[PDB]
């Protein structure tokens, strides 16, 4: 009926789809084998938006997870839910790009995306009336970042109604994981703005804030930090799956969060976080889902909008309460702290309520926040960009591959004038 | 030979026919499974040769998860297959998407649907359209509606009651834009036309109840509690019945102002009104007092300039007259010049039906207050005030642009507004 | 002690139209006392013209 | 016998992995499923009846996870004898499974 | 002192994450199992 067909890349895109497909499978009651053991019937209704069916009681996803060198695909065949993925899905090259745009983008990428537009035509296909995919790689890498820019660039055009989302993963500002990094993270971003619907933003130090801070860990894994990302991930697609009194989808988010189509930005965060020891110690109630979302720790990008506006804020709610104790902190924050909204819109804070909370759960919260705090995100790109370009450092790599310095400047040229649209309206 | 078809469009369309068709399944003799364990019910069921009533009613989303519950749980066999229109995706908070492209491929199947019962009906008193401006379909495909409602019955009586947005709180953003722009089709397009807002309900159940933190359904049982009252002389008998065509002949004096208010008067605890009298008197008393009233706004800044109301259960016409004669004196009550009388009454015999799971007590007197007055300038006053706050800057108009739809709709919608906007004190004078 | 203890709570997966519509009783059925009585039957328009 | 899928609140004492426990009610997160260590045999094995005494692998039905043994890190009790108990599958870089993992159900 | 200022703005940045997750968080990992 409505169907959401799904997009990962890489490494980043591999071991976050390994984790994304866990807490979703444990949702709906998911066993690595197929089958359903679950519990109710509430657990089985809108279960197509993300499994497709096949022989028997058997639900295999909608899942395309695209790499260029199997390496990262033989683990994730391998792990305790690989047998739950058709093995046609893989994409899989020989040679891989290996943090360099062009390499992906037009040697190995563009002659990789004739197989990809074609899992894609047999799969959006099979569903009836598919809402729109999701994305979710890193601008940091050569497989995502370059082939994964050039299926959105190639993929708006065969359905260019259908949605498009990204949970991105943008550079860490602070202690990086490569050198060459901001050279693929800045020419994606403007090979992203035009062809994407609704943008998230996921950095690494952002979740590493929170775990160290929050949940008060020592030992905290990837496998600990793809949770905090698959939280959201599927906190944001629950009123299709389950019911409420106020329902939302993917499309009435970005209703209410894309002003202009230059401006779909946020940044997501994630109410019930407490440590296993200060565990039982907190009463689960409404107003201690709301003071933790303003807070400046939760969110999960790196940037803190104290200095900015809070264009538009929006919120998604679970548990069998969010009615007129909601309404009356909703209400409270939109007067305390009340130099953190501008001016030109009515009301900002817009609301959804499933009513059926997350497995182990009494009650939840989720937060995407359209924000003038993603112009001092892509300054750091732009003022490192610079501090590298002005030398021709690493440039050896992309002349040679197809490109030229133009194509460079250019990336300069439009992302130096969206920093200047949003920072009016501060 | 009395029916009301009634109409929901919606969220708020299929949470409030689940509450307003759980009170006659109850108010009547009626089982949920359709049979019963004396002829009411012809204004809302029909027969077959096996006793099974099925309701008159119409209920549209284009969302199926909210009426794919209804056909799901307990009142399941009760209602036709085909009485409840779904479509496939949601119009999400928008106008043209409402409107224009996704609403015409259900204006299609509900007016066979319509002609339908209508034809069952011989004589049929005319249509209830409830729904909110809030939404898709609500307010883009309700308009619609109503846009192709004149032109297959022309005079015939169609009320509305909408779920105007709240002042203070509300639940979106885009949320004015859609309830600007349904008002340039519900003008020439509406006969009466009542208004509620839910946090003007959320203070009431918590006040006038002890019955806090409560969910929408403890807002949907006393909606249907006014539904209750406008229908009341049709189906049980009275010492002076009122009917569908007596509201807009006595609250509407200009076709341009059908807006009226409405206010239910004994909101007291099963509890809290156990232990205290209820006199005729002190039932007026709560529908004048500016703290009880389903609306937030307050009268005093305002005229009223037609009234009605509706008696239940243990009436006698003395008492009636007597309070009556006492909130014509007092000053904290002014009406126009114009209207020298200013009343309508109606008395039905029938106490108003407890509800098992509401919030509500067995009482014996009740008041369903419609005043229309000029205290809803300053509710138009804040739909614009709000909507050339956003206007200025274009904060969301490519959404509205590029479905089916063209610019210039907004820039004549609050030049409507404008001309509604001094309307009211032309008459208000 | 009621509202600290809890339920059993097998309806931690509940839609509130389960919850807060179910089944009434047989017995709280309204018993109709002023209703204009159909054994015999209304003044209609019988002639169908 | 039980242990759920992993959740952000639900983490084993020492070791922070999947954890199991002890409960009374009953489910299908209770059932456990015993297979054979080496790894080119255990489709040819599918069906054949568990000997007492040997060396044999325990997974769980639903996470597909299996019991493990650290010998790493201690509990101090009110006994004194020190062990911790979880749930991951762990296997070398020829693939095989660990000697952590292996179990036997003696009679 | 242009380079002095970015210098030290990094160095702070790089090392207030090494503190609030070392040597804050180690101790409280000890403090727990040592007051158990
Ligand atoms: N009092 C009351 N208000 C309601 C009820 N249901 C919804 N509302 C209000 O109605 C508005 C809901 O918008 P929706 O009805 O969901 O919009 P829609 O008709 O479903 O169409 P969409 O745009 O597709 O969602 C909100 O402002 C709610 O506060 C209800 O049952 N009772
Ligand atoms: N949050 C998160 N980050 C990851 C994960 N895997 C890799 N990364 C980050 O991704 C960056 C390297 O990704 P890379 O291997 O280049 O991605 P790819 O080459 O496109 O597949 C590093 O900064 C890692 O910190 C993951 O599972 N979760
Ligand atoms: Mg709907």
């Amino acid at each position: 009926m409505r169907e959401i067909v799904h997009l990962q890349a890489g490494q980043c895109g591999n071991q976050i789809g390994a984790k994304f497909w866990e807490v979703i499978s444990d949702e709906h009651g998911i066993d690595p084998t197929g089958t359903y053991h679950g519990d109710s019937d509430l657990q089985l209704e809108r279960i197509n938006v993300y499994y497709n069916e096949a022989t028997g009681g058997k639900y295999v996803p909608r899942a395309v997870l695209v790499d260029l060198e199997p390496g990262t695909m033989d683990s994730v065949r391998s792990g305790p839910f690989g047998q739950i993925f058709r093995p046609d899905n893989f994409v899989f090259g020989q040679s891989g790009a290996g943090n360099n745009w062009a390499k992906g983008h037009y040697t190995e990428g563009a002659e990789l995306v004739d197989s990809v537009l074609d899992v894609v035509r047999k799969e959006a296909e099979s569903c009836d009336c598919l809402q729109g995919f999701q994305l979710t790689h890193s601008l940091g890498g050569g497989t995502g970042s370059g082939m994964g820019t050039l299926l959105i660039s190639k993929i708006r055009e065969e359905y260019p109604d259908r949605i498009m989302n990204t949970f991105s993963v943008v550079p860490s500002p602070k202690v990086s994981d490569t050198v060459v990094e901001p050279y693929n993270a800045t020419l994606s971003v403007h090979q992203l703005v035009e062809n994407t619907d609704e943008t998230y933003c996921i950095d690494n130090e952002a979740l590493y804030d929170i775990c160290f801070r929050t949940l008060k860990l020592t030992t905290p894994t990837y496998g600990d930090l793809n949770h905090l990302v698959s939280a959201t991930m599927s906190g944001v697609t629950t009123c299709l799956r389950f019911p409420g009194q106020l329902n939302a989808d993917l499309r009435k988010l970005a209703v209410n969060m894309v002003p202009f189509p230059r401006l779909h930005f946020f940044m997501p965060g994630f109410a019930p976080l407490t440590s296993r020891g200060s565990q039982q110690y907190r009463a689960l109630t409404v107003p201690e889902l709301t003071q933790q979302m303003f807070d400046a720790k939760n969110m999960m990008a790196a940037c803190d909008p104290r200095h900015g506006r809070y264009l538009t804020v929006a919120a998604v709610f679970r548990g069998r309460m969010s009615m007129k104790e909601v309404d009356e902190q909703m209400l409270n924050v939109q007067n305390k702290n009340s130099s953190y909204f501008v001016e030109w819109i009515p009301n900002n804070v817009k609301t959804a309520v499933c009513d059926i909370p997350p497995r182990g759960l009494k009650m939840s919260a989720t937060f995407i926040g359209n924000s003038t705090a993603i112009q001092e995100l892509f300054k750091r790109i732009s003022e490192q960009f610079t501090a590298m370009f002005r030398r021709k450092a690493f440039l050896h790599w992309y002349t040679g591959e197809g490109m030229d310095e133009m194509e460079f400047t250019e990336a300069e040229s439009n992302m130096n004038d969206l920093v200047s649209e949003y920072q009016q309206y501060q | 030979m009395r029916e009301c078809i009634s109409v929901h469009v919606g969220q708020a369309g299929v949470q409030i026919g689940n509450a307003c068709w759980e009170l006659y399944c109850l108010e009547h003799g009626i089982q949920p499974d359709g049979q019963m364990p004396d002829d009411s019910f012809n204004t809302f069921f029909s027969e077959t040769g096996a006793g099974k009533h099925v309701p008159r009613a119409v209920f549209v989303d284009l969302e199926p998860t909210v009426i794919d519950e209804v056909r799901t749980g307990t009142y399941r066999q009760l209602f036709h297959p085909e009485q409840l229109i779904t479509g496939k995706e949601d119009a999400a908070n928008n106008y043209a998407r409402g409107h224009y492209t996704i609403g015409k491929e259900l204006i299609d199947l509900v007016l066979d649907r319509i002609r339908k019962l209508a034809d069952q009906c011989t004589g049929l008193q005319g249509f209830l359209i409830f729904h909110s401006f809030g939404g898709g379909t609500g307010s883009g495909f309700t308009s619609l509606l109503m846009e192709r409602l004149s032109v297959d019955y022309g005079k015939k009586s169609k009320l509305e009651f909408s779920i105007y947005p709240a002042p203070q709180v509300s639940t979106a953003v885009v949320e004015p834009y859609n309830s600007i722009l349904t008002t340039h089709t519900t003008l020439e397009h509406s006969d009466c036309a009542f208004m509620v807002d839910n946090e003007a309900i959320y203070d009431i159940c918590r006040r006038n109840l002890d019955i806090e933190r409560p969910t929408y359904t403890n807002l949907n049982r006393l909606i249907g509690q006014i539904v209750s009252s406008i229908t009341a002389s049709l189906r049980f008998d009275g010492a002076l019945n009122v009917d569908l065509t007596e509201f807009q002949t006595n609250l509407v004096p200009y076709p341009r102002i059908h807006f009226p208010l409405a206010t239910y008067a004994p909101v007291i605890s099963a509890e809290k009104a156990y232990h205290e009298q209820l006199s005729v008197a002190e039932i007026t008393n709560a529908c004048f007092e500016p703290a009880n009233q389903m609306v937030k706004c307050d009268p005093r800044h305002g005229k009223y300039m037609a009234c009605c109301l509706l008696y239940r259960g243990d009436v006698v016409p003395k008492d009636v007259n007597a309070a009556i004669a006492t909130i014509k004196t007092k000053r904290t009550i002014q009406f126009v010049d114009w209207c020298p009388t200013g009343f309508k009454v109606g008395i039905n015999y029938q106490p108003p039906t407890v509800v098992p799971g509401g919030d509500l007590a067995k009482v014996q007197r009740a008041v369903c207050m419609l005043s229309n007055t000029t205290a809803i300038a300053e509710a138009w006053a804040r739909l614009d005030h709000k909507f050339d706050l956003m206007y200025a800057k274009r904060a969301f108009v490519h959404w509205y642009v590029g479905e089916g739809m063209e610019e210039g709709e907004f820039s004549e919608a609050r030049e409507d507004m404008a001309a509604l906007e001094k309307d009211y004190e032309e008459v208000g004078m | 002690k009621q509202k600290w203890l809890p339920p059993p709570e097998a309806t931690l997966r509940e839609s509130i139209y389960t919850s807060s519509y179910p089944r009434p009783p047989a017995g709280a059925m309204s018993r109709r006392e002023h209703a204009i009585p159909v054994p015999p039957p209304r003044l209609q328009p019988v002639p169908h013209f | 016998l039980s242990s759920d899928h992993r959740t952000l609140l639900k983490s084993s004492k020492r070791s922070w992995l999947q954890e199991v426990f002890l409960t009374h009610e009953d489910s299908y997160l209770n059932c456990w499923q015993a297979a054979f260590p080496h790894p080119q045999l255990r489709l040819e094995y599918e069906g054949s009846p568990v000997p007492a005494n040997t060396k044999i692998l325990i997974t769980h039905c639903h996470t597909n996870r299996g019991l493990v043994a650290h010998r790493h890190l201690f509990l101090r009790t009110y006994f004194g004898q020190e062990a911790e108990v979880a749930a991951h599958t762990y296997l070398d870089s020829h693939r095989v499974e660990k000697p952590k993992n292996h179990w036997m159900l003696v009679t | 002192q242009k380079l002095v200022d970015i210098n030290y703005c990094k160095k702070l940045h790089v090392e207030a994450l090494q503190r609030l997750q070392n040597q804050t968080r180690d101790q409280m990992v000890q403090n727990e199992n040592d007051d158990r």
